[PDB]
């Protein structure tokens, strides 16, 4: 009966946290207590994107890290060439309400969705050269709320319908469907091998998926909210996770358990969006406070603040090169930032 | 994609024609578009170009005075209304439309041509002609006065292959960049001021007549070609 | 010659 | 009686208030939120204000020099000095004044073509309304600073104060009849404010650019009389009043939005 | 009720997966920014020459 | 700049063009969220002014004001993560099923729910009572009574401002206006006065409803810049 199984849920909830527990021999703090201090990273606005109209919602880099896709409640998506801030397409989408895009590490594709409850996967090197819709995935019986490309053929596609899917683009269906989510699925990051992904939802856990196997690995559960922001630790074996709460928390996938929480009394505001640099070594949090501040991943301390945008920073992505953190918000500018020595 | 230019035929001197291309199946409103003309024997030249929304137009000075290029991008149609015709403008003219923005491959297709019968950086490609076989190695050297390495990076030489009974298609847009459609026999490479295109394993395909282009500065000079022999 | 604050500060 | 204003006053509230006015355009330079033709009428606004409170503490600067004698001119120079510093004022108060009526006109529109608003006013328009605005104003206080012994001048400066009082007055008040009617279906929804935003307008205002011209009027029709004797002993008063606007107008116009005064917090840090 | 016979099979595979110490999870991740640190240049500000935004 | 650097500006320009266009579009059109649960007949609101995707653009226009409408739907039944996006619409309209007294009670608590969230503090809310007939109805056969599920509705009595249609019974209006004093309730209660709530009596059988809607916006963006002028 139920009783029986309510039961062992509780008692294996138990095993898995005194399992945790005989892990957590050392937190990081102690263990990066003696690594020297970043201290302050006084990133410039290298450049101010202006051309959008509404809210920009999501932006993602391409990996040739100067195109730059972003999606705005105005029903558009940019492609922009941050070095030299030109609009290289401006995609008309068929409904204002996207909340998400992607552009394919082939740069053939961007994907965007949002409260359509679709994904429109959008050709930008036509022959007719005008940007397309090559698919419009659906299946999703709920807002979609982020998708990443593994592949020119494949996308890995959260929703609010608290489910995440793999879809194969040439032939529009779910080649899987992860299921063990409990609220809205916020927040995706897929690994760099891409055999991975971590996504983050309001039951306020991040799950590991197997993009092929097709079941969770294990599940994480250390935050107070709901996880608005989820990204991978560049070596793709930890990842940070950004809540309501206004903390950020990273997760080591073997230890199967937070390293370390990122906070600060003075921040009493949801995390947006989260990315770490090239080393991991920063951690960078767009905040509903319009800053986002940049947290030293190994000590959690506020090593700087980008200070720049006028409404919520509502997406940040750091450039494959690392060169630059690109930050969209809701005031519907895209900021590039790097210091310079 | 099917650019079909129309006019053409017989003019006297100091006549006046105007040429027409319809774009057919491409969104020709965002495209650039050239018209490049290549007289009977000899190679490419570049005619005019008019941008997107018309707000770049660009001649050469062969023309400058005398032919004026415009669009009706509701009709997709481009024209090139050609006054004070003269001898040297006799040409088979090609309609060539172009799309910039980064990563484009502009040039990238050409019309089927309208021959009109009247009745600077160099571009130094010093073979004439190379006598070649099939599965050979074959490469064309170009030459530049000019180092087409622009300071954002880009090196701006542009090969085209003109098979015997076609238009020119392109092959390589920036130097090391192969088009989307081409196979991968094809490569370039470069210093800027001097190039190769290289054919790794030939076939009777890659016989034809192979032009570089400078797309650094109007006036967008082509070189005058190297014929493969087959 | 006289400069004065703004202008029209004396009648005539 | 004659309040005698001294020059170290001229300076201190110019001073003061391009201070004040400077900070009112960074903060609406900064704010992109802030690039809006509300926004842009107050920046002009503030500008003009900027430019006249500068133009009197420029005068004031010269006039203090020559009373020290720190600087030594001829006539001619010092003249066409006053010239160009009369214009600059001239045109800093007519196009003040105008932005005062064309940031009245941008309420009335936002409020009675509410659902038209940002269609019948836009950047475009503010901007060609700002220029027009600057470009027919300096025409104009050029002309009359040329002119400036001529009471068909003074007379267009009055009539011009006038138009606008009428227009505001127009304009506020029927923003504040619709105010009442609001206020009503508030009342019978749910089971003063105006008024005194509306004093505070129209009362510094009137308070602080009227006496200027009011001073005009006794210059035109009542040049010798002593009683507009005793007005014109106050004219620094009237001009050290239109500082005075000089300083409120930021505060009643741009530091009642809150996105200015974060930004203002994040300038002044 | 086959939704709980799901969430134990799921928590068993949770409980049973092999974990390392945080020590070498921590460790593990600061090898990698000390070995990646000066390839990162939102750490490391790359000189103004060499910046893609400047100059 | 390279010559496809000086067409690819020209390109950024000509999109700016475009995006210029497309805001003339986006600021002279209102947004609007049409808010109500299954049985509030919404579906018949849009209808009657037209005339798996989870949201439906129903565009109307009225006196040369364009509106765009979302009917939102096909979503979960959890609406907190996106009812963050129509931040910075003009109105939420939420259409109540007056019929519907036990769903009724959670109509209400999912009013209070919009109209207290961090992300709506500023929203007005356009309540359209829908379904005014069949409440009528309902009222007049007697059959289940409003006393039913809200013993208030005792001591309530109908206010002294209210104006009954000429056919109107008075206990059809003691219904009517106790619903609308049950959510006014809510709205006077939380409401700092950034934004109010606007009940209107519909039908399925109302044309007005587009110049209901066309109003209300109208009076919210008025009380809107008046409370930003300090005149509200
Ligand atoms: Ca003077």
């Amino acid at each position: 009966e139920l009783d029986q199984l309510r039961q062992e849920a509780e008692q294996l909830k138990n095993q898995i946290r005194d399992a945790r527990k005989a892990c957590a021999d050392a937190t990081l703090s102690q263990i990066t207590n003696n690594i020297d201090p970043v201290g302050r990273i006084q990133m410039r606005t290298r450049r101010t994107l202006r051309g959008h109209l509404a809210k920009i919602y999501a932006m993602h880099w391409g990996t040739d890290s100067r195109l730059l896709v972003s999606a705005s409640q105005d029903g558009k998506l940019i492609i922009w060439d941050s070095y030299t801030t030109n609009k290289v397409h401006a995609i008309p989408l068929r409904s204002s309400w996207v909340m998400t895009c992607a552009y394919a590490p082939s740069g053939n594709y961007v994907a965007c969705g949002g409260l359509d409850n679709i994904c429109s996967i959008y050709n930008l090197k036509t022959r007719e050269g005008n940007v397309r819709v090559s698919r419009e995935l659906a299946g999703h019986t709920g807002y979609l709320s982020c998708c990443r490309f593994l592949d020119d053929n494949q996308i890995v596609t959260s929703s609010g319908d608290t489910t995440c899917a793999l879809w194969d683009i040439e032939t529009g269906q779910q080649t899987t469907t992860f299921t063990g989510h409990t609220g809205d699925v916020m927040s995706l990051s897929l690994a760099p091998d891409t055999r991975l992904f971590v996504s983050g939802a309001c039951d306020a856990s991040a799950k590991l998926w197997d993009v092929r196997e097709g079941m969770c690995r294990q599940t994480f559960t250390g935050h107070e909210s709901d996880i608005n922001a989820i990204c991978f630790f560049p070596n793709g074996n930890a990842f940070a996770t950004g809540s309501d709460d206004a903390t950020c928390r990273l997760f080591d996938l073997r230890a199967d358990q937070e390293l370390m929480t990122y906070s600060h009394d003075n921040i009493i505001c949801g995390i947006t969006s989260v990315s770490f640099s090239k080393s991991g070594r920063l951690l960078l949090a767009g905040y509903d406070d319009f800053n986002c501040n940049v947290w030293d991943a190994l000590k959690a301390d506020r090593a700087g603040v980008l200070a720049g945008h006028d409404n919520r920073v509502s997406c940040l992505g750091v450039t494959d090169d690392g060169m630059a953190v690109a930050t969209g918000s809701w005031d519907s500018f895209l900021k590039i930032w790097n210091g310079s020595s | 994609v099917q650019l079909v230019e129309s006019g053409g035929g017989l003019v006297q001197p100091g006549g006046s024609r105007k040429l027409s291309c319809s774009a057919s199946g491409f969104a020709f409103s965002s495209f650039g578009m050239h018209w490049v003309r290549q007289a009977p024997e000899k190679g490419l030249e570049w005619v005019a170009y008019i941008s997107s929304g018309s707000g770049t137009i660009y001649y050469a000075d062969t023309v400058k005075g005398r032919f004026t290029i415009s669009r009706d991008d509701p009709k997709n149609t481009l024209f090139l209304q050609m006054t004070s015709l003269r001898s040297e403008d006799t040409a088979m003219y090609y309609c060539v439309r172009s799309i910039y923005y980064y990563g484009s491959s502009p040039f990238d297709f050409w019309g089927q041509g309208t021959t009109l019968t009247v009745s600077d950086i160099v571009m130094t490609q010093a073979t004439s002609s190379v006598p070649v076989t099939p599965g050979e190695s074959v490469s064309i050297s170009c030459r530049s006065s000019k180092s087409l390495l622009h300071s954002n990076g880009n090196t701006y030489l542009y090969w085209f292959l003109q098979r015997p009974g076609q238009s020119p298609q392109l092959l390589i847009y920036r130097m090391s960049n192969l088009a989307s459609g081409v196979p991968d026999r094809f490569s370039g490479s470069g210093s800027g001021t001097a190039f190769t295109l290289t054919i790794s394993r030939l076939e009777a395909e890659d016989v034809g007549v192979y032009y570089c282009m400078q797309h650094l500065e109007y006036p967008l000079t082509f070189g005058a070609g190297t014929k493969l022999e087959l | 010659y006289s400069l004065e604050h703004x202008r029209w500060g004396k009648p005539v | 009686l004659e309040v005698s204003i001294s020059d170290g006053l001229f300076l201190s509230l110019g001073l003061v208030s391009l201070v004040e006015n400077a900070l009112v355009v960074a903060t609406i330079a900064k704010n992109r939120n802030l690039h809006s033709p509300m926004y842009c009428f107050i920046c002009c606004l503030a500008l003009s204000d900027l430019l006249v409170s500068g133009s009197n503490v420029l005068e004031t600067a010269v006039i203090l020099l020559l009373e020290a004698g720190a600087l030594v001119a001829r006539a001619a120079v010092l003249q066409q000095l006053d010239n160009v510093i009369d214009v600059i004022t001239c045109s800093s108060m007519l196009s003040s004044l105008c932005f005062l009526g064309a940031i009245a006109v941008d309420r009335y529109i936002s409020i009675f073509y509410a659902l038209r608003y940002h269609s019948i006013v836009t950047l475009p328009r503010a901007r060609r309304a700002v220029a027009a605005i600057w470009v027919a104003s300096v025409v104009f206080s050029t002309l009359f600073i040329a002119y400036y012994d001529h009471v068909a001048v003074l007379l267009c400066l009055v009539v011009f104060f006038l138009a606008m009082l009428v227009l505001m007055a127009v304009l506020y008040v029927h923003m504040l009849a619709r105010a009442c009617q609001h206020a009503q279906g508030i009342a019978r929804l749910h089971k003063l404010k105006g008024a005194v935003t509306l004093t505070i307008l129209l009362g510094i205002f009137f308070l602080c650019w009227g006496p200027f011209f009011l001073h005009l009027t006794l210059i035109v029709l009542c040049p010798e009389h002593p009683t507009c004797g005793c007005i014109f002993k106050n004219f620094n008063l009237f001009l050290a009043l239109i500082i005075c606007n000089a300083i409120i107008d930021p505060l009643i116009y741009a530091f009642h939005s809150q996105e200015l005064r974060r930004t203002l917090k994040e300038v002044l840090t | 009720i086959a939704q709980a016979r799901k969430l134990v099979e799921q928590l068993k595979m949770e409980a049973n997966i092999d974990r390392i110490k945080v020590s070498k999870a921590a460790a593990d991740l600061m090898a990698y920014c000390e070995a990646h640190a000066k390839e990162d240049p939102l750490l490391t500000p790359v000189p103004a020459s060499e910046n893609p935004f400047r100059e | 700049l390279s010559a496809e650097d000086k067409a690819a500006v020209e390109r950024s320009k000509m999109i700016e063009k475009q995006l210029q266009k497309d805001k003339q579009v986006y600021r002279a059109t209102h947004r609007l969220l049409l808010l109500g649960a299954d049985n509030s007949g919404k579906s018949t609101i849009v209808k009657q002014m037209r005339i798996t995707s989870g949201i439906f653009e129903t565009k109307f226009q009225v006196d040369k004001v364009n509106f765009h409408m979302f009917d939102v739907g096909a979503q979960r039944d959890e609406r907190r993560k996106w009812i963050q996006c129509f931040n910075d619409v003009t109105a939420i309209i939420f259409v109540v099923d007056s019929s519907d007294y036990n769903r009724l009670q959670e109509a209400l608590n999912d009013f209070k729910s919009i109209w207290n969230n961090r992300w709506l503090r500023t929203i007005s809310v356009i309540l359209f009572l829908n379904k005014q007939d069949l409440l009528a109805e309902k009222v007049l056969a007697g059959k289940s009574k409003i006393e039913d599920y809200f013993p208030e509705f005792a001591r309530y009595t109908t206010p002294e401002d209210a104006t009954p249609e000429p056919g109107e019974d008075p206990r059809v209006t003691r219904a009517k206006y106790f619903i609308r004093d049950e959510f006014l309730r809510i709205s006077t209660a939380s409401g700092d006065g950034r934004h109010y709530c606007y009940p209107h009596f519909t039908c399925s059988v109302d044309t007005e409803n587009a110049r209901r809607i066309f109003n209300d916006c109208r009076d919210i963006i008025q009380r809107m810049h008046l409370r930003q002028y300090e005149l509200l």
